[PDB]
């Protein structure tokens, strides 16, 4: 088993600006 | 057009709902037992939580139709906003009577349950966020994911993403003419 897309510090991913409701 | 992007979002919604249940990000009182892909799952009945998950995947869907998704990651963060766990869905799309896709997606849902047995319990008070790794660099076109007007997306930075030498827990790997997808867990040492 090997991951197909190893963690690349150059290409940062997208993240929702909002946060989910707290528990 | 083509529809495997439509079934991936509903799968990711079911997978996110199940991860929040198995990793205990939310109390059992907001979850109910439903059936998806002919397997029992625990779906959230919290409206604000459901609207967050749906608004997240409603923006991921157009990127899947364009073949612009490497990874969709569910990230569990401790009370100090540090990633304690990452559920990485590596996605590849190679070039309608296809319940084969569902029976293949159902196997990913069945594997998620084993996280309760192989992962150490998360700290109390954890939250979560979703990371989307587009194929084309997100900085090139930031507007491609801003499909919902009151649900903006921003670039994550290293604090939301980085974990120092995390333990890798492989869950499932599938290769087919239909779909190629891997699911594994990056777990903090702790």
């Amino acid at each position: 088993f090997i991951p197909w897309f190893p963690y690349d510090g150059s290409k940062l991913p997208l993240r929702p600006k909002r946060s989910p409701p707290a528990s | 057009g083509q529809v495997v992007a439509d079934v991936l979002c509903e799968f990711l919604e079911v997978a996110v709902h199940l991860i929040l249940y198995v990793r205990e990000v939310y109390p059992v009182g907001i979850f109910q037992k439903r059936k998806k892909y002919n397997v029992p799952v625990q779906m959230s009945c919290h409206p604000e939580l459901n609207q967050y998950i749906q608004d997240t995947l409603h923006c991921v869907k157009p990127l899947l139709e364009k073949n612009d998704v490497e990874k969709v990651v569910v990230v569990i963060l401790d009370k100090e906003h540090r990633p304690v766990e990452k559920f990485v869905f590596e996605i590849t799309q190679p070039p309608s009577l296809l319940s084969h896709v569902e029976q293949l997606l159902a196997a990913f849902i069945l594997k998620i349950s084993v996280c309760d047995a192989v992962l150490d319990h998360n700290p109390p008070g954890c939250t979560f966020t979703v990371l989307v790794h587009t194929r084309e660099a997100a900085t090139r076109n930031m507007e491609k994911i801003q499909v919902i007007k009151d649900f903006p997306w921003i670039l994550a930075d290293e604090q939301d993403v980085h974990m120092h030498d995390p333990r890798l827990i492989p869950l499932k790997t599938m290769t087919s003419d239909i779909l190629k997808m891997q699911l594994y867990v990056e777990e903090r040492a702790h």
